[PDB]
């Protein structure tokens, strides 16, 4: 669509709001549902977030293209790892309670 | 007459090949609280991000599950102070970025733009961070 | 017886001086025999100590926007900026930041100017077949919406104070221009709102603004470019067709 | 050486100056199909026009029933009958149209309850030909009308193919056999020379208040366009008629719009009197500027001056509603504070008459064409036009009505556009110019660039500014005027001992300011010598040694059986100044005042009569 740019902007803030509403949730209802919701929301917000930074500071077609690609991998691998942790280990919420129990 | 695009393209064309210097900026510009808190929001964001990325990797690569590393830590009877500190340095960035993060969502509603409001919110953000950190790092 | 000497460190550079390099030169001025404004000081120096001290100026009352420059860390109008009474401080003076220097305190604002041009800062009606017959009707109410937006004097202080401008000044319009793009979007007499918003549908023109707010703090006429940009964003997300 | 490179440009027409007048003539031409070129020494929006506050007059009737003919009347009486009424006819009948054009362009005029253009009261403006009471026909944008007016115009010009050359300094006209072939100039950004071959040249470069030591004008109002004509061997007109604006803040000289008195603000001395009620029983504070300033001047040197020096007077506003101040005069409110620490809602504003506008200028007809006067007949100078404060149509004569310049700007700037459009055709072969055309200008430039004498630019100028300020103020006299001539003539001579320092060519403002000094001095000579020669009291020219207005008839009594004085024996006529560049000798002549209107049935010509407010 032509209105891409303004749509990205709106989605970003929504996701921001989404991630903020998960914080209250992970401490009052820690479990699978929240655990995975965080992995998804954390990867997306971080992804769009580091891109704005690449956009401001990286210049030149190549560098730009490189930075974005390298970032695309960083993200996908991150969402992957978190989900792995959520399935094969205790999960995000539980790990915090454990770390904080030290 | 030239078009706006014809002028921009010719602007860089002439100046990029001249011997004209670029007037200084970051090195000579005066800072303000808002400005500093602005860069800091970005720094904590990037750090928070790497932190979460450094965690997903360790999950996919380290030998032991998480529970074992948690034990390896407890069998170290570390000074609770050193414990507290470690917890504080753990949640400060997260704390700051969130409050200030909320500040940004409010701005996106076009509220609180008067310069004297930017300062006030900046400071409320700074006391909420400190208060909400000390508390968590202590629980 | 009983003088009162003051030191000013000012940026220098000559394009006609082969292989010359930017440098600061210091001047001592007795505040007792000079006007209260830095502009007043800059003109005294030129008329009595170094008529090679080059810079822009005209109105001397802060309305033409010519004396724009970085005085003691912040962009401002030398003609309305007060000289600091503290003799223990040497006031440094630079050209507007991150600009190609033409000579001494004279920057090249030609990209700034073209950026303004590109937003079509003029009234556009769908029916322009009646231009010249009668006054267009605008109520006191709608006219008030223009207060704090039309007062702009294009001094480039805001835009040259904004970090995003420093980095993507080639594609990012900057506070000045954007606040004028808004000036024509909310003009009750303009019929091209949607088109003026359509033009900002890209990653740079408007979205390089992350609400740093250096602009509002630096504006000499007390304008709030930053809040104007905020309202644009809301329109970008709420318009259709 | 040739040590300087020369680039020749070919255009249908060339516009010099980008203030109100300039922009409007420039895009008016391109709007007509000609290949126009606009040469200005400042970026358009920096022009002195942007500083204008009060307004622009037009008989719109948004505040009450009006008649453009009553507006006409005001201006003729205003100009103590020195203004060419045909010019004044056109100006005032085109006004409504001129203003509406501005609003239709985008001008953010303050509004009425009806959704129309708000108008206030101003000086020397009435209804029913000076009988129907105060008028309200000063259309405005709060107190920043100049700002908006210029910003809109520049915005409008961005829509046509007008080629602009910004921050270019104009040197002289390209003259050949009495006709104008274009203009030569210096590109200040890269130090090169430029000659613009065109079929028509328009000059709208502003006035020269900077000939004085205390003016409201900008440091860039150096009458550059006035001097170019002079060096051409052409006469400038009425340069001795200098308007002193009543309210120019103390110290900085900055202006405080007449709009203040128009909203309720008054004048008050040390004891607290509204003295204007005494001098002008009816108009009080809204009397004509020339009249008002003399009034202030008197109260001071007479002993009732205010301040710690008893040298200024007080403009009171605080008795008015704070809301109205913030809505009508927000500009001056912000200025008072920054330049006098005054708060217009609590304390008075310190002010005194200040050099402000130049009534005199390059002579043209009501069509904006430049004229010359030979053996008693005006003759148009083929290819040369003038409008704006740099011109003398002369709608303003010996005293300009507040809010009439901004009007003049747009009206005549367009007129130059129309006259050319009807006279010539776009594309017509551009005139040839001898290969060396202009070398002398370069010559001078180079000489001033490497000048190394005893008297530096800043010093000479300061000597000139102090003599005008002492030997040609609100009140003038023969002995004092005579000395000022000697003093100036000497200074103009001492210019051969000039010393400059910057030896570069790129953005060498040391040089440019020296080119401007030559310019200001020329204007100044013609001003003071013209003043010494004119032995009579008319408008802004008061000679205490000749306190009457000498016309061809004595209009203080019935004309029946009266002997009409000879042209040579009365002063109701324009002054014509010429200057011997190399020596700096002044030569004057005089031409008749045009009293016929464009159409007698539609607008009655108005005969002399006692001038009282
Ligand atoms: C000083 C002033 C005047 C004024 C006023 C307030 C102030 C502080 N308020 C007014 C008001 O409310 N109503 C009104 O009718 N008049 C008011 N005035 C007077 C009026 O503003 C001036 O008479 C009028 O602005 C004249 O403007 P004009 O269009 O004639 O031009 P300008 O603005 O002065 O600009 C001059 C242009 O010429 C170019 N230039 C000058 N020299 C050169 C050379 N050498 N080479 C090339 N170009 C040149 C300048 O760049 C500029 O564009
Ligand atoms: C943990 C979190 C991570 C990993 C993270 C990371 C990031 C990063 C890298 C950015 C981009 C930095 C920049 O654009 O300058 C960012 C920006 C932002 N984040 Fe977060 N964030 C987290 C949580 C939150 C929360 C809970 C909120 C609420 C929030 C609100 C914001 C906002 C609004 C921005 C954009 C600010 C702007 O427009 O400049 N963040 N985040
Ligand atoms: C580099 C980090 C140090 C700067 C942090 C605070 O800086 C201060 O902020 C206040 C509040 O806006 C301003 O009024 C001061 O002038 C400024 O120096
Ligand atoms: S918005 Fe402010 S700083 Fe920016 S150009 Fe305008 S007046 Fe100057
Ligand atoms: S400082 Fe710059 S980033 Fe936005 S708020 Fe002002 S334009
Ligand atoms: S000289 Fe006009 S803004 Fe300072
Ligand atoms: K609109
Ligand atoms: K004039």
């Amino acid at each position: 669509s032509s209105k891409a740019a303004s749509l990205h902007w709106t989605s970003e803030r929504a996701v921001s709001a989404l991630l903020l509403g998960l914080l209250p949730a992970a401490y009052l209802y820690p479990g699978p549902a929240v655990d995975y919701s965080l992995a998804a929301a954390l990867t997306l917000h971080g992804h769009w977030g580091l891109g704005q930074v690449i956009t401001d500071y990286v210049h030149g077609d190549t560098p730009i293209k490189v930075a974005n690609t390298g970032l695309y991998v960083l993200s996908a691998i991150t969402f992957t790892g978190l989900c792995y942790f959520n399935y094969y280990d205790v999960g995000i919420c539980k790990a915090v309670a454990m770390l904080w129990s030290i | 007459a030239t078009t706006a695009k014809e002028e921009m393209a010719r602007f860089w064309e002439k100046n990029t090949k001249s011997s004209r210097p670029l007037s200084p900026h970051i090195s000579i510009y005066k800072w303000s609280l808002p400005m500093a808190m602005s860069i800091t929001h970005r720094g904590t964001g990037v750090a928070l991000s790497l932190g979460v990325s450094l965690f997903s990797l360790a999950a996919l690569l380290l030998p032991e599950q998480f529970p074992h590393y948690v034990a390896v830590v407890k069998s170290l009877s570390l000074s609770p102070a050193l414990i507290y500190s470690a917890k504080f340095a753990l949640v400060f960035p997260l704390s700051y970025h969130t409050w200030n993060g909320i500040r940004h969502l409010v701005w996106d509603m076009g509220k609180g733009f008067k310069l004297s409001q930017v300062e006030q919110s900046g400071v409320v953000v700074l006391i909420l961070t400190l208060l909400s950190s000390a508390a968590i790092a202590s629980e | 017886a009983t003088s009162r000497i003051k030191k000013f460190s000012i940026y220098r550079w000559d394009p006609d001086k082969p292989g010359d390099k930017p440098r600061m030169q210091t001047y001592e001025v007795d505040l007792n025999k000079c006007g209260p404004m830095v502009l007043d000081a800059l003109i005294k120096i030129k008329n009595e100590l170094d008529s090679t001290l080059t810079f822009r100026r005209s109105c001397r009352e802060g309305i033409c926007g010519s004396c724009a420059m970085n005085i003691a860390g912040g962009n401002t109008l030398a003609c309305t900026k007060k000289i600091d009474p503290d003799l223990s401080k040497t006031t440094k003076i630079y050209p507007l930041p991150h600009m190609y220097v033409v000579k001494d305190l004279v920057p090249d604002l030609s990209n700034f100017y073209a950026q303004y041009k590109s937003i079509e800062p003029y009234l556009k009606k769908k029916d322009e077949s009646k231009q010249g017959k009668e006054q267009y009707l605008q109520s006191i109410e709608d006219r008030q919406k223009l207060d704090g937006l039309y007062e702009c004097i294009l001094c480039a202080c805001c835009s040259t104070s904004c970090p995003s401008y420093w980095w993507n000044g080639d594609k990012y319009l900057g506070p000045a221009v954007l606040m004028q793009a808004y000036r024509w979007m909310i003009d009750s007499r303009d019929d091209y709102t949607e088109e003026r918003l359509a033009q900002l549908q890209d990653p740079f023109s408007l979205y390089r603004c992350h609400t740093i707010m250096n602009c509002t703090r630096t504006c000499p006429k007390g304008l709030n470019p930053g809040k104007a940009i905020a309202e644009i964003k809301k329109m970008m997300a709420t318009y259709k067709e | 050486s040739t040590q300087y490179p020369v680039v020749d440009h070919e255009f249908d027409a060339v516009v010099v100056g980008a203030g109100g007048a300039g922009l409007r003539a420039a895009f008016g031409l391109s709007e007509a199909g000609f290949n126009t070129a606009c040469v200005t020494k400042l970026f358009p929006t920096r022009s002195h026009t942007v500083a204008a506050q009060g307004g622009i007059n037009a008989a719109l009737g948004n505040m009450e029933d009006d008649n453009w003919r009553w507006h006409f009347y005001d201006t003729v009486k205003g100009s103590d009958w020195l203004g060419d009424q045909d010019a004044i006819h056109y100006m005032t009948e085109q006004a409504p149209a001129a203003v509406i054009e501005l609003e239709n362009y985008g001008m953010p005029f303050s509004r009425t309850e009806e959704g129309k253009i708000y108008q206030r009261a101003f000086g020397g403006q009435s209804l029913q030909f000076g009988k129907g009471g105060q008028a309200h026909r000063c259309c405005c944008v709060a107190d920043r009308t100049g700002h908006s007016l210029l910003h809109t115009l520049y915005g409008r010009s961005l829509r046509y193919d007008t080629s602009y050359f910004v921050e270019y300094f104009a040197l002289d006209l390209l003259m050949e056999n009495g006709e104008c072939r274009g203009v030569i100039a210096l590109c200040i950004e890269d130090g090169t020379i430029h000659r613009f071959r065109a079929k028509n040249t328009v000059i709208a470069t502003g006035g020269y208040g900077r000939t004085y030591f205390s003016c409201t004008s900008a440091h860039t109002s150096t009458g550059d366009g006035t001097a170019m004509v002079t060096r051409a061997g052409l006469p400038c007109q009425d340069l001795e008629f200098v308007q002193f604006h009543p309210t120019g803040i103390y110290g900085a000289g900055c202006l405080i719009t007449e709009g203040c008195r128009g909203e309720g603000g008054i004048l008050i001395n040390s004891q607290g009197e509204r003295f204007m009620e005494r001098y002008a029983p009816v108009a009080k504070d809204l009397a004509s500027r020339d009249v008002v300033s003399r009034s202030m001047t008197i109260e001071i040197r007479e002993g009732r001056g205010c301040g710690p020096e008893k040298d200024h007077v007080y403009l009171q506003l605080h008795h008015l509603p704070p809301q109205q101040l913030a809505t009508r005069l927000p500009g001056i409110s912000e200025t008072a504070m920054i330049f006098a620490g005054v708060d217009v809602t609590k304390e008075p504003i310190p002010v005194l008459p200040t050099v402000h506008y130049n009534m005199g200028g390059i002579p043209t007809n009501y069509k904006g064409q430049v004229i010359t006067h030979v053996n008693g007949e005006d003759k148009v100078v083929p290819g040369l036009y003038a409008c704006g404060e740099a011109a003398s149509a002369s709608v303003h004569g010996a005293n300009r009505l507040g809010a009439n310049s901004l009007l003049d700007l747009v009206v005549f700037g367009r007129a130059c556009a129309l006259t050319i459009a009807e006279t010539c055709k776009p594309g017509e072969p551009v005139p040839s110019i001898k290969p060396n055309a202009g070398e002398e200008s370069v010559a001078n430039l180079d000489k001033l660039r490497f000048a190394d004498g005893t008297i530096r630019t800043s010093e000479a100028r300061l000597n000139m500014q102090k003599t005008m300020q002492s030997h040609a103020a609100v009140f003038r006299t023969g002995s004092i005027l005579q000395e000022g001539c000697e003093k100036l003539s000497q200074i103009y001579r001492d210019l051969a001992h000039l010393k400059t320092f910057d030896r570069g060519i790129v953005w060498n403002t040391d040089l440019v300011e020296t080119l401007e000094l030559q310019n200001l001095m020329l204007c100044a000579l013609q001003t003071i010598y013209g003043a010494e020669a004119r032995k009579e009291s008319r408008g802004a020219h008061a000679r205490e040694d000749y306190k009457l207005r000498i016309d061809e008839f004595d209009y203080s009594k019935p004309l029946q059986g009266q002997q009409k004085r000879p042209f040579e024996e009365h002063w109701r006529k324009h002054t014509l100044s010429y200057v011997d560049v190399k020596s700096g000798k002044v030569t004057l002549k005089y031409r008749p005042v045009i009293d016929r209107t464009l159409n007698e049935e539609d607008c009655s010509s108005v005969p002399p009569a006692i001038r009282s407010y």
